[PDB]
């Protein structure tokens, strides 16, 4: 037994998937300024603000 | 890169115009030619 007079399926191959960047350097310094273990900038300007 | 919609390999090339400093100039003076 069929319920539809006309079905259609749709199925999606675009899913994106995560890649890793060969570009982001870290610097290991000393301080207690934030709380959290690492935290990414933009610029000094970003820097000197915190 | 489709997929996460970025183009990255666009290309250009361009010739800056130098500007003239210097220049040196050589001289000649004769009475006739072969």
């Amino acid at each position: 037994y069929q319920d539809k007079v006309v079905d259609v399926e749709v199925s999606l191959g675009t899913q994106p998937i995560d890649t890793v960047g060969f570009e982001t350097p870290m610097f290991l310094a000393m301080h207690g300024n934030f709380p959290e273990r690492i935290r990414f900038y933009v610029s000094t300007a970003g820097m000197v603000a915190d | 890169d489709l997929a996460a919609r970025i183009l990255r390999d666009v290309k250009v090339e361009l010739v800056y115009n130098n500007s003239l400093h210097y220049v040196k100039i050589r001289a000649s003076v004769v009475l006739d030619r072969p």
